């Protein structure tokens, strides 16, 4: 695929005792941090407890979102991860709290439990009969095996799917009874007279042998948010796509968690929660704060992850500045992770792993001067210039970075510190805060 | 084995028959004059007398409101309507916050109905439309009436139809061997299933068997209902269930909140009375508790004192965490609890005081055995030594780290070496707030 | 003893009929 | 060998468990300490009743939304069933407004005005404004130059109802977009192509999350038709009230036309099929759990509404897979009864209490209902357990093999204290 | 009929006044007031005559004074077939119409239109249906016999009525009404034969009753503008209707008035808290009350030199000078300890609690020194505390067991100052911990 | 970027004729066994046997002889590109619009 900034990181870097390695897994550093991520993960992976707030706190590239994607790595599939941000909540058909009920669904994962039955074999033959306007339709499907036949009764869904990829009395199809879904593997018969309106050139697969009808057990998880979204209404379905999905009552709501109770006590399904995780979550209102305070207390809620880059700021909605940007009742029921700034040799060990992920040679005194840049500059910074310097030795026909590369790359590709230096020498040139620019060179 | 979320441990307020609150009872320890508060306020609600009685439960942070709330809620039982509400949630960009608030009050109100329902029911022996003369006449049907014959345990009945009844006769996709259910309070069809008086292993269509049903095919059964006045009042501002085409086209079309008027609640308050005069229906009055009542802005409180003044109005539960702070939508008002006078002067506030070190180590100990944990006596101690020195919700949360630094030892048992680890692995509100201020770039 | 199999009736219905060696279509 | 079974309770048992809790207004205490010593009686038999079998207390039925309804029923070769279902609710109004603002009269201008906004002064008109419409049929494509003034004219549900997929001419300002043109392909396209299977993201994820066999969560709790309207005194407010509440046009085309009669009109008739009434335009459900509002009482929650009935459900598979013969003992009638339905409907050999002998010499018999000399059992089974050892023992003396006794238990409730 | 529990304003039953209008010192569930009492009568023959139209009346004075107990004095001296209808002030402030649009609804709302019309129908007893079905039921023929207390009759019946009959299954014995010109057929019940049950009816089976209409000019207008219908009435979402239908609908009713045809009802708008509007609804107020269809419109408010919303200045009401200019102004007084007793009995025999003399003298007493409204909600949280005990009479304990339990303003505010740390302040800093 | 193999058939109609089986059944009409539909373009002219269930594809985009069609492969469903420019003038009133005969042969694979 294409190369992302938190491509590099597949897991957490822990051992079975729960301690980190100092390079695993793409994540260099950061022992403290990494260590109460995996008891969270620990948490999560337990499924016992519900609603607790985990706070995410320390300076700009750091290696926060870093942490919430070594989480997601590790928490494995079939387990739902919720990423937002703080300015998805603001919408004009959905309220802050209609919003935040639905991310809080989307993190609960329902895992069914379906019995199944599988039909294979060789069609012999196939009657349709339908109504003169084509509404109605019924009709019989003639099905055979080695040592088996059966002649079964068809409706109209099987008719549906039988007219779309048309199977032509000789093909070998696979029917699942309960996703309802009709495949073609191949044909056997090999009919001699074909009236060529198509340029079919269909696979010879043998005939199967054996059990015609085949029980099967399968598994698909669900989220809480799709069943309210297709018990809402008659075309929800369709909502879960186009997003149509206003105010969803509170009714709805009560009978599907009673449901989903029920479908626990059958051993029909079982609850799987997950990850909400909020990056930026200084930007949202007191309102939502509010909601998120009563929110956690109930019996389905995630784990809630939130990251934090900010001071003693302001906090929105209000006219007071609070610790996070958030409130002290937020700030009462969470547990906060401190993320703390790095030294020189993990800036070069990240830079290390950023150039094998791009696939990109590196030389050494490249590799020190990327480093000591890296360290005077931000970190990220260092990493840009890595594809640029690339791309500037591939132009001289050698595949190896040099200094000369890397050095013609910060010569013409220019820092934060640089552009507030070079502003603050020309402000004539630039327009001001009050609107004045001098335009005109004399 | 069960899952927990900050509560579950409350079963009730623990009162004695004479309302004397005992000190370690229901999951509750201490705040015994506020118990006895909601206790007799628990005793009104059961009177069934009385309509728009407030109450105020005003306190510090982590001192024990919520827990009332559900106390309340779980004394009065499932068959008394229970509305929790946030105080953010009233703000909908569909309707205005009026109407919410207007459909909280309405849906705070239960009706237990018994209605009895007329059924005709069996399975489908023959299916025979007969024709209209002019089919393509512009006025009419196609079809004229249709014959289905049903049968069932002792009986065969032959029914004459309407077109307006075979349509969702149709609609339901029935057929010859069908087991199917017809209401005749509104014309609604139900398709069991096919029957088992046939072959099952033929079919494509995961369908269910089942069997002729007993009894005759007309009966008039007695079903208990239990509904809301907001349910009677949203089902009949957007009408659905007829077999006409307004409400057939209802189904289709995508749901919104409406204005709903004076005049259909009059209406159906009207018609849920002469229910309850013929002795059919029977009125239980509930609880709508509002969690915090300081996001609301004067609007909503100024039309809180005309909601609370109607002949309907259930009991309203409020809870605050505030001062004497200024009331949103305004600018110079400073009032207690950051709830207008005008307000205050209809509550009846109830305090709710701060807890000790003992109290504090018991909620620790029955957080602990509810989440199945096992703690030694100097880690509980150590605990509730945090728990005065930096918060309640802190020492409980900080129970599950510790379960999970004990069980990665091979261990059953927590000790003080592993909430010396939790202490250095998470942090608090304090001490997070400490090196906000001595740091570099705003951490 | 084994069950009767469920009546069909396709009256006033077109038919396809799908074989080995030819197709058919009736209609009306 | 005395062997205790322990099931926590189910969702709906702790429902009506705690409703019985809160209706005797907080005299648990008391409840259960004259419940151990055996008026209060009649109130600790709702709670064994409830422990019991949820159905006791209340028995489960159809579940169906709430009818708000005033119709036509009875109070009790053919028969007649005719749609009859009003609103309760009525909305009285004067024949002086009928009369003098809707209908057209002599001494009004109803109709006048109508037509003086409608035709005259439209500006679709060809016979005034004919630059316009040619014009507009530059611009569309139209064929014809009085659509505009048709579809001006004519409301938006019998514009989709009889709406035709018509040619237009090339030589216009119309277009096909990018979107249509992918849509226009891949309308009856076969699988495994690249465009159909780029197009078909939605019937996928139906197929690969199983959603044609999904159960209902949500339905209804009132159902209520629109609110009747009367006027004292006139034919024509019926004839207009039934025109619009059932209009012959809409109401065709959300319903099908029978198969038999499709073939009568095409062929016994000669009506062509364009000539059809528009019809089968009714969205599709989800599922077939999924097409209406009441769910049918099924033979699968009621052995789970029960935790002893679905531990004892649990316990009788290894006993018959071991093949042995099982005493049932019992304390009331009414659960004998549901037993006995149980035991039928899982096709169980079972007796029910010249019995004796035939319990003995048939071995085929497996479980005997009993209510408080049987040699030849080798199980018996304690449903609603009582430590009265007076009973207990006369129990046991009525029952050469190895003899088990089976208690079932609820956790949480009377029984367990008991 | 008019389900209710109890209610704050329940023992009001109208204003209390002598044929001369002159206020008894207690009647009709009022006490004190007099000044108040005999304006509101005034307003009240005011309604009453029905010659005037869109005056404003406010009613100002300080809080728990007896100002919306006024105004349901007066809602229920008007009795029923005369508008009454209550907003309060946040009431407009709404996402699908404008301000101007829902205060002429609330307008249009308050006058009434009365038209008495005669329709004749047939209500009895049946005695026996016969119906006679051919072989493909094409046509029907019937006979039915049903009879009064004092007659009895047979008829002949037709194709329509016999339809009429099947549907809504009609047997023997039961009472049914039978309108001839709508086909409109009701089952009033089943009679006196056990073997809902209703009597028989009496006197002629032909019978013409005259009905009494009485439709508001809202109703008429949202019918009349054919872009909703009538069940706007009931969902809520009419629109923004035009305003040149309403010219139609007051002419058509000038010209019902001017032919005899229908009478105009006048009545009366109250709105509560009437200082919570803006200067544009005000604004609107000023020119909507000088139409011929103009209620008179009521309103409250408590408020004293405050901010006008919308604006930056303070005006005397929060009500502007303009709206102030066209309005008499009725004031409420504080109470004394007698009028306060008297309150207090009133309101304890609405919700049956017996007091003894001395908690109605501690009653007294706190009312006085705290408020009205917190004894009266004292007076029924105390008698489950007494009913806790088992006595029937509310004693002294009682009230100050509710008066330690439940707070009030003042101890609240002192309780609230005195740990202020506790508590979340406008800067939004708490303290939780109890140690350091 | 997309790319795609479109096998179509495609030209003027010559010829439209339903065949009946050797052995009809009973109580229908018009038992169809296959479909005989020529196609004519420029230097090009080929005869088809299609499968039945293009009869009811023909009837429903109303196709006679003389318009120039479009088959394509795998799906049949036949659409009316319009009517031969040779047939342009043989009423003085008419609508059906008129379009050139197709270039090229009447079978063509292109990318
Ligand atoms: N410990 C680490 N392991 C791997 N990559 C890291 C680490 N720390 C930082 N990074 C890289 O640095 C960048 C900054 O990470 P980010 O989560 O944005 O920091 P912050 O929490 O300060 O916002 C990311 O692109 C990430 O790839
Ligand atoms: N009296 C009490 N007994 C037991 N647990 C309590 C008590 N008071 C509070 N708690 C616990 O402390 C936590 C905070 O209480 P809560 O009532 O939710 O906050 P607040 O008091 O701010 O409303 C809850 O999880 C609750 O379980
Ligand atoms: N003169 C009176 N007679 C009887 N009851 C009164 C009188 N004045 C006030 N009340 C009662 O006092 C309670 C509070 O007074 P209210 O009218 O709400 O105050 P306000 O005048 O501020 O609206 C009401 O329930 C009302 O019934």
């Amino acid at each position: 695929s294409l190369i992302a900034a938190h491509s590099h990181i597949t897991g957490l870097g822990l051992d079975e005792n729960l301690q980190p390695r100092p390079t695993s897994e793409g994540m260099v550093g950061q022992l403290q941090a990494r260590r109460a991520a995996g008891v969270i993960l620990k948490m999560v992976q337990n499924g016992t407890i519900a609603g607790r707030a985990v706070l995410v706190a320390g300076p700009p590239s750091t290696g926060k979102t870093a942490l919430a994607m070594g989480v997601s790595q590790s928490l494995g599939k079939d387990v739902p991860f919720t990423a937002i941000a703080g300015s998805e909540i603001f919408s004009l058909e959905l309220s802050k709290t209609e919003a935040l009920t639905q991310a809080f669904r989307k993190s609960i994962g329902i895992k069914i439990k379906e019995e199944t039955e599988l039909i294979e074999g060789e069609v012999v033959e196939i009657q349709i009969d339908r109504s003169i306007t084509g509404g109605h339709k019924q009709g019989k499907l003639t099905i055979k095996t080695t040592d088996m036949e059966t002649i079964y009764e068809l409706g109209n869904k099987m008719i549906d799917g039988l007219t779309k990829e048309k199977v032509l009395a000789g093909d070998v199809i696979s029917i699942d009874k309960a996703s309802g879904k009709i495949t073609k593997l191949g044909r056997s018969f090999a009919r001699s007279r074909d009236y060529d309106a198509m340029g079919a050139d269909t696979r010879f697969v043998q005939c199967p042998e054996g059990e015609l009808q085949k029980r099967k057990t399968v598994v698909h998880t669900v989220s809480l948010h799709e069943i309210d979204v297709i018990n809402s209404r008659t075309q929800g379905f369709l909502a879960l796509f186009t997003g149509d999905t206003g105010e969803i009552r509170s009714e709805v709501r009560d009978q599907i968690n009673t449901k989903v109770a029920e479908w626990k006590e059958e051993g029909k399904a079982e609850i799987v929660p997950g990850v909400l995780f909020i990056d930026e979550v200084h930007m949202l209102d007191i309102e939502c704060f509010s909601f998120i305070n009563r929110a956690l207390e109930d019996e389905f809620a995630p784990i809630v992850m939130m990251a934090t880059n900010r001071g003693v700021s302001k906090t929105r909605g209000t006219n007071y500045k609070s610790p996070h940007g958030l409130p002290l009742d937020l700030l009462d029921r969470s547990i906060i992770i401190t993320t703390k700034s790095y030294n020189e040799q993990e800036i070069k060990t990240i830079l290390s792993i950023r150039a094998q992920e791009e696939e990109v040679e590196l030389s050494s005194d490249a590799l020190d001067l990327l480093t000591k840049t890296g360290v005077e500059t931000s970190l990220r910074y260092s990493s840009n210039l890595i594809s640029v310097a690339q791309q500037i030795a591939m132009k001289r026909k050698n595949n190896t970075v040099e200094v000369e590369d890397v050095k013609r790359a910060y010569l013409l590709f220019l820092d934060s510190a640089r552009s507030v230096k070079y502003v603050q020498e020309n402000e004539s040139q630039y327009i001001d805060d009050q609107g004045n620019v001098q335009i005109s060179i004399a | 084995v069960t899952r927990t979320a900050a509560h579950t441990h409350i079963k009730g307020l623990g009162l004695d028959e004479s309302g004397v609150a005992k000190r370690v009872e229901g999951g509750f320890v201490g705040q015994i004059e506020a118990r006895e508060a909601c206790g007799v306020i628990v005793d009104l609600i059961k009177a069934k007398k009385m309509s728009g009685r407030a109450i105020l439960l005003a306190g510090g942070p982590s001192t024990g409101k919520t827990a009332l709330a559900l106390a309340i809620s779980q004394e009065l039982g499932p068959k008394v309507p229970f509305c929790p509400l946030v105080g953010s949630e009233l703000y909908s960009v569909e309707v205005k916050k009026t109407e919410t608030l207007m459909e909280n009050f309405r849906r705070a109100i239960g009706l237990r109905i018994k209605e009895t329902k007329e059924v005709y029911e069996g399975e489908v022996t023959e299916l025979t439309p007969e024709d209209a003369e002019n089919p393509l006449g512009g006025y009419g049907k196609t079809i004229s009436h249709v014959i289905v014959g049903l049968k069932s345990a002792k009986g065969t009945k032959t029914l004459r139809l309407d077109p307006t009844i075979y349509e969702s006769i149709q609609r339901e996709k029935v057929s010859i061997g069908d087991v199917i259910y017809i209401e005749a309070n509104t014309g609604a069809v139900k398709r069991v299933g096919r029957s088992d008086a046939y072959a099952t292993e033929f079919d494509l269509e995961t369908e269910e068997y089942v069997p002729l049903p007993k009894g005759e095919v007309h009966k008039k059964k007695e079903i208990v209902q239990d509904v809301t006045l907001h349910d009677l009042d949203v089902a009949n501002a957007r009408p659905q269930g007829g077999q006409d085409v307004i409400s057939m086209m209802g189904q289709l079309l995508k749901p919104k909140k409406t204005e709903i008027t004076e005049k259909l609640r009059q209406e159906v308050n009207k018609v849920v009375a002469k229910y309850i005069d013929q002795g059919v229906a029977e009125l239980i009055p509930g609880v709508l508790f509002i969690d915090e009542v300081n996001m609301l802005d004067i609007e909503i409180f100024t039309y809180l004192n005309k909601a609370l003044e109607s002949n309907i109005a259930p009991v309203v539960v409020l809870a605050s965490n505030r001062g004497m702070t200024t009331v949103r939508g305004t600018e110079d008002v400073i009032s207690p609890h950051g709830v207008p006078p005008d307000l205050i002067d209809r509550l009846l506030i109830v305090r709710t005081l701060p807890y000790d070190k003992d109290e504090i180590r018991t909620i620790i100990e029955r957080r602990a055995t509810v989440e199945r944990l096992q703690v030694e006596s100097s880690a509980l101690d150590l605990l509730a030594t945090m728990g005065t020195e930096t918060s309640l919700r802190y020492a409980l949360q900080l129970l599950a780290p510790c379960g999970i630094l004990a069980q990665t030892s091979n261990r059953k048992e927590i000790v003080v070496n592993d909430v010396n680890e939790a202490k250095l692995l998470f942090l608090d509100a304090k001490r997070s707030t400490k090196i906000l201020e001595t740091s570099a770039n705003y951490l | 003893f084994v069950k009767p199999r469920r009546p069909y009736n396709s009256e006033g219905m077109t038919r396809i009929l799908r074989r080995y060696e030819e197709d058919l279509f009736c209609t009306f | 060998i005395e062997i205790d079974v322990l099931c926590d309770l189910t969702q709906r048992q702790a429902k009506l468990y705690q409703v019985l809790k809160s209706q005797i207004s907080t005299n648990y205490d008391a409840i259960e300490n004259a419940a151990t010593n055996d008026n209060l009686i009649n109130a600790v038999m709702q709670f064994r009743k409830v422990c019991n079998h949820p159905d006791l207390f209340e028995r489960a039925d159809v579940d169906s939304p709430f009818s708000f309804t005033t119709f036509g029923k009875t109070t009790s070769k053919f028969t007649d069933l005719i749609y009859s279902s009003r609103n309760p609710i009525k909305y009285s109004l004067p024949r002086l407004i009928y009369e003098d603002l809707i209908l057209p009269n002599y001494n009004n201008d109803v109709d006048i005005a109508n037509k003086l906004k409608n035709v005259k002064f439209n500006i679709f008109n060809p016979s005034t404004n004919y630059e316009l419409c040619l014009f507009l049929s530059k611009l569309t494509g139209e064929p014809s130059l009085n659509e505009f003034f048709r579809v001006s004219t004519t409301p938006l549900l019998k514009r989709v109802i009889e709406r035709t997929n018509g040619p237009k001419n090339t030589d216009s300002l119309s277009f096909k977009t990018i979107t249509q043109e992918l849509l226009e392909v891949t309308r009856n396209a076969p699988s495994e192509g690249v465009m159909a299977s780029l197009l078909n993201v939605e019937k996928h994820a139906y197929e690969r999350e199983y959603l044609n066999c999904i159960q209902r969560g949500y339905h209804p709790n009132v159902s209520a038709p629109p609110v009747t309207i009367e006027v004292l005194g006139s034919s024509h407010v019926t004839n207009s009230i039934n025109n619009e509440l059932f209009d012959p046009l809409i109401s065709q085309a959300l319903s099908d036309i029978p198969a038999i009669t499709q073939y009568n009109m095409h062929v016994k008739k000669g009506i062509p099929v364009e000539d059809f009434p528009k019809t089968g335009l009714f969205p599709e459900p989800l599922n077939k759990n999924f097409s209406s509002n009441i769910s049918m009482p099924s033979m699968d929650r009621f052995i789970t509404e029960s935790a002893k009935l679905r531990k004892l459900d649990e316990l009788l598979v290894k006993l018959k897979s071991e093949g042995h013969r099982v005493l049932i003992y019992f304390q009331m009638t009414k659960m004998m009864d549901l037993m006995e339905e149980y035991l039928t409907y899982r096709q169980y050999n079972h007796i029910r209490l010249d019995l004796v002998h035939d319990w003995q010499t048939n071995p085929e018999i497996f479980v005997f209902l009993l209510s408080t000399n049987l040699t030849a059992a080798d199980t018996v089974i304690f449903y609603d357990s009582d430590w009265n050892p007076t009973i207990d023992s006369q129990a046991m003396d009525r029952a050469t093999r190895q003899v088990t006794v089976y208690r079932l238990l609820v956790r949480g409730t009377i029984e367990e204290r008991m």
